[PDB]
């Protein structure tokens, strides 16, 4: 067991680690990235 | 009494959840994993 204490130096204090891992077995439309705003206007020739 | 759901006895590794005369029609299809 790691016996942690507050009076340790760096390199022995407890660090928390998380790792992400992707894999595309074959899905065609799974969770993708997100998006956001951009003020809507009307009665103007615009690129939409 | 009125007790039910004797369909299965195992539900492991669930990869999807969801909760929320007369003619009741359905069309089922399965294309590209959908
Ligand atoms: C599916 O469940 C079995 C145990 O029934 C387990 O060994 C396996 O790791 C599970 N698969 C995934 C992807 O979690």
């Amino acid at each position: 067991s790691y016996g942690f204490r507050p009076t340790y130096g760096v390199g022995h204090q407890p660090y928390r680690v998380v790792v992400l891992s992707f894999e595309l077995l074959h899905a065609p439309a799974t969770v993708c990235g997100p998006k956001k705003s951009t003020n809507l206007v009307k009665n103007k020739c615009v690129n939409f | 009494m009125e007790s039910e759901f004797r369909v299965y006895s195992s539900a492991n590794n669930c990869t999807f959840e969801y909760v929320s005369k007369n003619l009741r029609e359905f069309v089922f299809k399965n294309i590209d994993g959908y």
